[PDB]
């Protein structure tokens, strides 16, 4: 800790403030996530236990690198590689102009590789939203904030009451499914894809029921043909309005026939048929992908 | 599901070798014994029943205890503190809402303080260098079950049962990787319920032939015969539940055709 000079605060994401800091000896700029130990009521919080244990196994160019954990009596310090900003802020500032298509494809391609790497190491992220996606000035993008991530060596049981974001939540979870699967990550990612493309959140719901109905209204209301099982899901009702599957051309105008095709595969209703991150990397949409750098 | 099954299986095989305890460690412990360790693990099975903890959480806690007692000496009077911190850490990592620290202090019968348990928690984290995502018998059993045809769930319980049994006795079980124990437990349960046998699917997947399982299976088969007698009865009492199809009431086979 003596070696670090706090430069400025860059805020929070689940638990404890985040600072930009420089190593006074090597000169590296790092991001310090600092956690207060309530050493008399809770201990090390479970967000930290998970993010540290999980992120220590994952070493990949599209997953934020955990450099060191500095482990004192009263404080835990997490030291990460520094990254200039998140995609959420970027989309706010690229708003009105849009994010250039080609950077969209680069971003998605890189996210898919990070995801694919998590999922092949039995790690679920579970909380993919743009504020968790960190970009630098060289055009890279990385999965961050593994506070909620879980190992799925055994299947992961769903929180009856989700502290786990609304807009990017999969329909199987909204319909009271009882396990997560890698499909929930793919769903978030597809929403975030349409968000970059159209410039606003695909399904910005206001409760769980509003979420479903916003999804149902765009993708059409599921039945047993599209989604074998739906009608026997704890939170399903025979009374749900029956909407029609809107044309994807209308949902994501700026996108070509291949984008639309991939997008719709990442948003299949049936978790069993939803495209995996491995398979998505093979998609024709990625044929001309390059590595442009943002105007940041 | 099955886009990553095999990557996962392969990678759990790699991790399990990283997360292996030192096998002759109880001998280097001057004040604690395999038998004390059995007392502690059985007590953990009960704490887990009581708070409705997942079974995974128990296997995790057992792995932490054994990697810990592997590099740190503990006097008998602190063994349980190491166990309680272990259970707390396993809960935070695996459970949705972990029981609070007060609760863990509470179930030792205020035998340590809330701050002792937290200082122990920190010290376990340091010794395990935060490596908590450990592969368990329960993990491999869960992977194995995808390969059974048709699914028998008396088979599953009975396998889980045998796999929990093996946690109690470092006596033979620290010699086997979790993937090997899960293997013999699966075969033994399949066998006992139906007379079938460690399937070809899983020979090709695990590269474990029935023959390679034979040493572990023999110990396991001994454990299963002697279960009703063992000093520790917690796992049996647990596995009497209708939730488990009272598999621990079922009759062990006396021979194995091995
Ligand atoms: C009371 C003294 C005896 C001799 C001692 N027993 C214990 O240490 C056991 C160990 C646990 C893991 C079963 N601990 C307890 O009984 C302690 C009492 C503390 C000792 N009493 C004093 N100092 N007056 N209490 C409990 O563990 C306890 N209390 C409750 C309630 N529960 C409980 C149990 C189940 C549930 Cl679901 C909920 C709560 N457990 C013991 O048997 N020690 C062993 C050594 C040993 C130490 C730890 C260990 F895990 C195994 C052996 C020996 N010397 O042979």
């Amino acid at each position: 800790m003596e070696n670090f000079q706090k430069v400025e605060k860059i805020g929070e994401g689940t638990y404890g403030v985040v600072y930009k800091a420089r190593n006074k000896l090597t000169g590296e700029v790092v991001a310090l996530k600092k956690i207060r130990l309530d050493t008399e009521t809770e201990g090390v919080p479970s967000t930290a236990i998970r993010e540290i244990s999980l992120l220590k196994e994952l070493n990949h160019p599209n997953i934020v690198k955990l450099l060191d954990v500095i482990h004192t009596e009263n404080k835990l310090y997490l030291v990460f590689e520094f990254l200039h900003q998140d995609l959420k802020k970027f989309m706010d500032a690229s708003a009105l102009t849009g994010i250039p298509l080609p950077l969209i494809k680069s971003y998605l391609f890189q996210l898919l590789q990070g995801l694919a790497f998590c999922h092949s190491h039995r790690v679920l992220h579970r909380d993919l939203k743009p504020q968790n996606l960190l970009i630098n000035t060289e055009g890279a993008i990385k999965l961050a904030d593994f506070g909620l991530a879980r190992a799925f060596g055994v299947p992961v049981r769903t929180y009856t009451h989700e502290v786990v974001t609304l807009w990017y939540r999969a329909p199987e979870i909204l319909l009271g499914c009882k396990y997560y699967s890698t499909a929930v990550d793919i769903w978030s990612l597809g929403c975030i894809f349409a968000e970059m493309v159209t410039r606003r959140a695909l399904f910005p719901g206001d409760s769980e029921i509003d979420q479903l109905f916003r999804i149902f209204r765009t993708l059409g209301t599921p039945d047993e043909v599209v989604w074998p099982g739906v009608t026997s899901m704890p939170d399903y009702k025979p009374s749900f309005p029956k909407w029609a599957r809107q044309d994807f051309s209308k949902v994501v105008p700026p996108l070509d026939e291949d984008g639309r095709s991939l997008l719709s595969q990442m948003l299949h209703y049936d978790p069993n048929k939803r495209i995996s991150a491995k398979a998505a990397l093979a998609h024709p949409f990625f044929q001309d992908v390059t590595k442009p750098v943002p105007h940041l | 599901v099955p886009d990553y099954h095999e990557d996962i299986h392969t990678y759990l095989r790699e991790m399990e070798v990283k997360c292996k305890p030192k096998v002759g460690y109880m001998k280097k412990q001057p004040d604690i014994t395999n038998s004390m360790r059995a007392i502690l693990v059985d007590w953990l099975v009960e704490v887990g029943e009581e708070y409705k903890l997942q079974n995974e959480t128990l296997h995790l806690a057992v792995n932490y205890i054994d990697r810990f007692l592997s590099s740190m000496s503990v006097l008998r009077g602190k063994l349980q503190l190491v166990g309680t911190a272990a259970m707390l850490l396993a809960s935070k990592f695996e459970e949705i809402y972990p029981p609070e620290v007060a609760e863990f202090v509470y179930i030792t019968d205020d035998t340590y303080t809330k701050k002792q348990v937290l200082r122990m928690e920190h010290l376990v984290l340091k010794v395990l260098t935060f490596d908590l995502a450990a592969p368990t018998v329960n993990q491999f059993l869960t992977q194995y079950f995808l390969h059974q045809q048709p699914a028998n769930c008396k088979v599953e319980s009975l396998a889980m049962f045998l796999g929990e049994l093996s946690l109690i006795d470092a006596d033979p079980y620290l010699k086997y990787l979790p993937s090997v124990i899960a293997g013999a437990a699966f075969h033994l349960a399949l066998y006992t319920v139906t007379g079938q046998s460690w399937p070809e699917s899983l020979i090709r997947k695990t590269g474990y032939t029935l023959e390679s399982l034979k040493p572990c299976l023999m110990d396991l088969h001994q454990t299963y015969l002697k279960a009703p007698q063992h000093a520790q009865q917690s796992i049996r009492e647990k596995y009497k539940n209708s939730k488990y199809h009272g598999v621990s009431l079922l009759n062990p086979p006396e021979t194995l055709n091995l």
